[PDB]
RNA sequence: GCCUAAAAUAGCUUAAUGCGUUGGAGUAAGGGUUAAAUCUGUAAAAACCUUGCAGAAAGCCUUAAAGUAAAAGCAGCUAUUCAUGCCCAUAAAACAGUCUAUAAACGAGAGCUGCGGUAGCAAAACGGAUUAGAUACCCGUGUAGUCCCAGCCGUAAAUUAUUUAUUAAAUUAAAGCGCCUAGCGAUAUU
């Protein structure tokens, strides 16, 4: 794998998290 | 601090996890006497006797002592704290027990004097002491749990408990479950010796100490489970302050809290100091619980009035 | 030229207690010499190492030069002296 | 001063040696009855008994030293290709597989 | 711990004398690692680096080296 | 009254030079840093503070009668020959010269690198 | 096995120092061993001191001993010299169990009979 | 018989560092930056000679790893338990293989629960600077964590595909598998 590669994977994952920690605390997670 | 996840592990032996099956028995967690080997039972006769209960009465029939009485019969047992009549004399434990007046465990210790007959006594249970061991005191013993010296025969860091104020009084001072003190220094007639409470204090080097700990490592595991647990012990119920009406406490008011905490006398509770500035024990205490230097305690309204 | 021993000799005396032979194998300064310069094969390199190390935890040796420690040259000399009198005269 | 032969004894024999060794001495004596001669230390009768009593000594040896990993799967290795000897022999030498097992007390369950 | 002795108030000789020490016995070296930390990870890359521009000097003075040992040049 | 020997001790870590006089069994009797010259901040690395606070030490060892000295010095730094010539041109006179630089066998954890 | 145990004292009186070797011996003859070997050194002059929490030793009192005996001695003698005030501080190391190797010994008698044999 | 940077278990050594540490001596700074300041001191600091207490880590040897520990990984000293590796001398008449559908065990660092410990370092946090802004890089403090024991989690840019023959490699021909079929796009459902 090609750090080309390695860089297009990286912005999903990380927009991925943020949404997982934010509904960390919430009733009704947001889907 | 107690979590529910950790009575669903049920990990740590000696304790008794109770199944959840009714709503008083979810969040109880008792002490195994019988895996540990401690006895429960009836106490020695000829060092026993049976008592009323006073519910915090006084002489004059007044309350003075809030929340207790109505709860079970009341025994007390007799402990030697000091054993200098025994000193030569070695003792053998036949028992190790359970008092539900104290936090630690006692020990019965019989002793043969030569010439007479066996005697009997009780004592508090060092860390590591079982059913057949040997026990001894005065000069002359090994430095080892559950051995009674003079501070003047003792090593800076090893651990001791049932520590003497006063030559010959008796041990007053470490004897909750699980606590232990330290000697960090001896000068020329007086130790230096951190309590259990981190203060530094001086003590005369003719004071007698055990080698060791108290002998209950599971205090701090235990949940009641039940208002009605503590009732049988002998603990009443208490009414919060701002939950009464004006001429009963400071904070009776419909508003919660109109003025600073206090006690139900007016006092402040949370941070005022209670100690005599001028007590006459200040010569002996270093530095009080903390790292406040005496002298800091000593003068300071002098300095605010001056 | 400076001496060497032979390997026969560094197996049979590679003790920690012979802190005097020992010292050949030790710089001024006190460290252990590498085998490029001591001239040693594997095994014998590992015992005269551990030798030091093991001399070093029993206080026969010190781990680097002591300024408190320089009389120690004389009393050594002093000691030699006696022990080859006192065996000459025997 | 006089000799002590009695001494000598002790130092030569078992009693000042680490316990494998001790260990390890009962288990070739014990295989004196299944040899095939007074030399024989690699025939299959003699391979599969040392094999099983190894087994037994390190059962105790793994109840107290838990934590030990690299010992236990060095047994456990031993302990499959164990299975496969005696299920060769079976298919091919059905009277030497009767006498293994008789004599250590298994099993015939080594089947294909 | 290294003592050099001062003779006909020569000062200069003594302090040559402390540097060869510190070069010779590894001085220099403890410094410089304690100065600031590095994983292990990053300390072999250190090290590789360090080794390499050892290799570069030996490998230039070999070449000077064959040409005096030819041409007996006086450099 | 000049008959005393000391001992001159020289720390250098990269940032000051500290120069402190002391007698042979460990009692100090001064001290100077180029701060107490007159360079600062900034301007406390350079040789000419060094030198400034070597001579200013010199002056008050004779003063107090210590003639012959011997210079331990701790650290790697380039301040250090600047002092011990100093001192020697000074009028003071050195007799042997000793690196006590500590090495830890091991030892704590540093801090880490600045990734300016 | 065979062990050898080197012990620094503090330099007191022989008494002293007997009583301490006295200790370790009885404790091998107790187990089922033998001691080969008992010797000392006098007072020697360390490479440094040797500190406790209120003194320094600058010499101690060196001597040794060589035992044969089951493995489990090793912690009973290192016991008896934690317990013992008068010891400073101490190793024990283990030997080779032989002086000669099997080789050497067949060698030897290789020879013997080749003599025999001209003979 | 010896050896071991192998694993588990238990004892022991201290170079340096820290401090609401002891005594002596001495007086203005110490610390840090591109340049400064916050911060620590003058009510007696740093520096120097001494005293006490404490945790972590293992200079030279030391070099790859050439041990390959199965992989993850592994060198302060000594001993026990156990498993390897070396020499020298033996042993087997019939038995022992490759690969893995399926199943199981081991498994860095970070993280979670309880217990003990907390020097140094350091997410978060709080201040001083830099800058158009600095919510970052730099400086000063600094909690979890890093450490010990018992559990949970099973994830890495967590090595070169495995085996036979030939071969320094390579190349050539075979045996049993897993995976890929343009890219892009889910916290789909189970
Ligand atoms: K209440
Ligand atoms: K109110
Ligand atoms: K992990
Ligand atoms: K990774
Ligand atoms: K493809
Ligand atoms: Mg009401």
């Amino acid at each position: 794998i090609t750090t080309m590669q390695w860089r297009k994977l990286k912005i999903k994952k990380h927009k991925l998290r943020k949404r997982r920690k934010a509904n960390r605390m919430r009733v009704v997670k947001v889907r | 601090k107690y979590t529910y996840k950790f009575k669903q592990a049920r990990a740590v032996p000696g304790l008794v996890y109770w199944k959840p099956r009714t709503p008083g028995l979810r969040h109880k967690i008792s002490i195994d006497y019988d895996f540990l080997g401690v006895y429960t039972g009836a106490p020695h006769k000829d060092l026993s006797a049976a008592v009323p209960k006073l519910s915090g009465r006084n002489n004059h029939g007044r309350i003075t002592a809030r929340h207790r009485g109505g709860g079970m019969k009341k025994v007390l047992r007799q402990v030697d704290y000091s054993r200098e009549k025994v000193d030569g004399i070695p003792g053998v434990v036949e028992r190790v027990e359970k008092d539900p007046n104290r936090s630690g465990f006692l020990a019965l210790v019989k002793y043969q004097p030569e010439g007479q007959l066996p005697i009997f006594k009780y004592h508090l249970a060092p860390a590591e002491i079982k059913a057949g061991d040997v026990l001894l005191s005065g000069d002359g013993a090994p430095v080892q749990a559950g051995s009674t010296l003079p501070l003047r025969s003792i090593p800076l860091g090893t651990p001791i408990h049932n520590l003497e104020l006063t030559p010959g009084k008796g041990g007053q001072l470490a004897r909750a479950a699980n606590v232990s003190a330290v000697i960090q220094s001896k000068q020329l007639e007086n130790a230096i010796v951190k309590l259990p409470s981190g203060e530094i204090r001086l003590i005369n080097l003719d004071c007698r100490a055990t080698v060791g700990r108290v002998s209950n490592h599971l205090q701090r595991m235990i949940n009641y489970g039940k208002a009605g647990e503590r009732r049988k012990l002998g603990w009443r119920p208490s009414v919060r302050g701002i939950a009464k009406n004006p001429n009963d406490h400071p904070h009776g008011g419909r508003t919660n809290g109109g003025r600073p905490s206090c006690t139900p006398w007016g006092v402040y509770c949370k941070g005022q100091r209670t100690r005599r500035r001028n007590n006459y024990t200040n010569k002996f205490i270093i530095t009080r619980k903390g790292g406040q230097p005496i002298r800091k305690f000593a003068e300071a309204k002098k300095l605010k009035a001056r | 030229f400076r001496p060497r021993s032979t390997h026969q000799e560094v197996t049979e005396m590679a003790d920690f207690k012979n802190v005097s032979f020992l010292t050949q194998f030790l710089s001024p300064a006190g460290r252990i010499q590498p085998r490029r310069v001591t001239k040693l094969t594997e095994p014998l390199q590992r015992r005269i190492a551990k030798s030091v190390k093991l001399a070093r935890n029993m206080a026969l040796m010190a781990g680097e030069a002591r300024l408190d420690k320089l009389h120690l040259t004389r009393v050594r000399q002093e000691e030699l002296h006696r022990y080859q009198l006192k065996k000459s005269v025997q | 001063q006089n000799a002590k032969a009695h001494l000598v004894e002790k130092f030569l024999g078992p009693e000042f040696r680490p316990r494998i060794k001790q260990l390890k001495a009962k288990r070739l004596e014990a295989v004196n009855d299944i040899k095939r001669h007074e030399a024989d230390v690699s025939s299959p009768e003699v391979r599969v008994s040392l094999m099983t009593y190894r087994i037994r000594d390190s059962i105790p040896l793994f109840d107290e030293c838990k934590k030990e990993l690299t010992g236990m799967r060095k047994l456990e290795i031993m302990f499959n290709k164990r299975r496969r000897i005696l299920r060769g022999l079976r298919k091919h030498n059905f009277p030497i597989y009767s006498m293994i097992i008789n004599k250590l007390g298994m099993r015939d369950i080594y089947s294909d | 711990a290294f003592v050099a002795e001062v003779r006909d108030g020569n000062v200069d000789a003594a302090l040559a004398q402390v540097k060869k020490y510190r070069k010779t016995e590894g001085v220099n070296d403890s410094v410089r690692k304690k100065e600031y930390f590095l994983r292990p990870s990053l300390q072999k890359f250190r090290d590789s680096e360090l080794t390499y521009a050892k290799n570069m000097g030996k490998l230039i003075h070999e070449r000077v080296n064959w040409v005096v040992k030819r041409k007996k040049i006086k450099l | 009254v000049l008959q005393l020997e000391g001992v001159v001790h020289i720390l250098n870590t990269s940032n000051n030079i500290v120069l402190t006089l002391t007698d042979k069994e460990g009692r100090v009797k001064a001290w100077t840093t180029p701060s107490s010259v007159g360079y600062k901040n900034a301007k406390k690395r350079l040789p000419v503070a060094a030198e400034t606070a070597a001579g200013e030490l010199a002056k008050r060892a004779l003063a107090l009668g210590y003639s012959t000295v011997a210079v331990k010095i701790k650290g790697i730094g380039t301040m250090t020959q600047y002092a011990v010539q100093m001192l020697s041109s000074s009028g003071i006179k050195i007799t042997q010269l000793v690196d006590v630089t500590p090495v830890p066998y091991g030892g704590c954890r540093p801090s880490r690198k600045r990734r300016v | 096995p065979l062990y050898e145990l080197l012990c620094l004292a503090k330099p007191l009186g022989k008494a002293e120092i007997a009583g301490a070797m006295k200790i370790v011996g009885q404790t091998v003859l107790k187990r089922g061993g033998f001691i080969t070997e008992v010797q000392s050194y006098g007072e020697q002059q360390l490479a440094y001191d040797i500190r406790r929490p209120f003194e320094i030793y600058p010499s101690a009192h060196i001597f040794k001993m060589e035992f044969a005996a089951p493995t489990d001695i090793v912690r009973l003698v290192t016991h008896e010299m934690r317990v013992n005030e008068n010891v400073l501080r101490w190793v024990v190391v283990r030997r080779p169990r032989f002086k000669h190797t099997l080789q050497e010994l067949l060698e030897e008698v290789k020879a013997q009979e080749n003599d025999d044999f001209k003979a």
